[PDB]
């Protein structure tokens, strides 16, 4: 997160961190039931050197606040028994980016790890809405991730705008959040976590970080996964 | 388009 602040303890605790074996901090995550993740389809595609798509090969840690304080009070941490990626996510565009982790063993809920609402299909999060991201990722575009994990405000866009402002790079799947005087953004490590709408006290899950044109740069919005267009097929496939 |  770009242009954010140090979240408090147990502020956002739906926000998980993924490690990838022996590379650390990869992705964010949220918790949407004692048993599963939301996340982002993109973390878990292999390269040449690590296949990020072996469940097997990833560590989540829930109730987490610090990177370097990983076996701090109150963090669960758990292996993922599979990965179920969107069957529509294609990696060169990055439409329907959204993926569902399985833990192996459930999580307890506690002060410091609590589940996000989902929205229903119908629920619509209009252009202006401020929302709030969350993550551990860089707090500038190059740069290195935050230790503390990291919140920043920001706005919904308009589809259409959003779409001009990446021609050709936009779907229906997507939204664009963020300022078009950028300052504020996610960045390189968000990827996976998310959009949380605090809007009475009820808190909604809106959309999965996805990418974004470099970070917090004017114009170049950050680019999210919408959540409700998902609800029946995270229903069909987790029960939750 | 190339977003890997
Ligand atoms: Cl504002």
């Amino acid at each position: 997160v770009v242009g954010g602040t140090d979240a408090d303890e147990g502020e956002w605790p739906w926000q998980v961190s993924l490690h990838a074996l022996g590379q650390g901090h990869i992705c964010g995550a949220s918790l949407i039931s004692p048993n599963w993740l939301v996340s982002a389809a993109h973390c878990y595609i292999d390269d040449r050197g690590f296949r990020y798509s072996d469940p097997t090969q990833w560590t989540a840690f829930l109730g987490l606040h610090d990177q370097s304080q990983r076996s701090a009070p109150g963090v669960q941490e758990r292996r993922l028994k599979r990965i179920i990626s969107h069957p529509f996510f294609n990696d060169f565009t990055f439409d329907y980016d959204i993926a569902l982790l399985e833990l192996e063993k459930p999580a307890e809920y506690s002060s410091m790890v609590r589940p996000i609402s989902l929205p229903d299909a119908s629920h619509v999060f209009p252009a202006g809405k401020a929302i709030w991201v969350t993550g551990w990722g860089h707090t500038q575009y190059g740069g290195t991730g935050a230790l503390i994990l990291q919140k920043g405000e920001i706005r919904v866009i308009n589809q259409t705008t959003c779409e001009n402002l990446l021609p050709q790079q936009i779907t229906p799947r997507m939204m664009c959040v963020g300022f078009l005087s950028g300052g504020v953004d996610s960045c390189q490590g968000d990827s996976g976590g998310p959009l949380s709408s605090v809007e009475d006290g009820r808190i909604f899950q809106a959309g999965v970080v996805s990418w974004g044109d470099g970070c917090a740069q004017r114009n170049k919005p950050g680019v999210y996964t919408r959540l409700p267009l998902f609800r029946d097929w995270i229903k069909e496939n987790t029960g939750v | 388009y190339x977003l890997r």
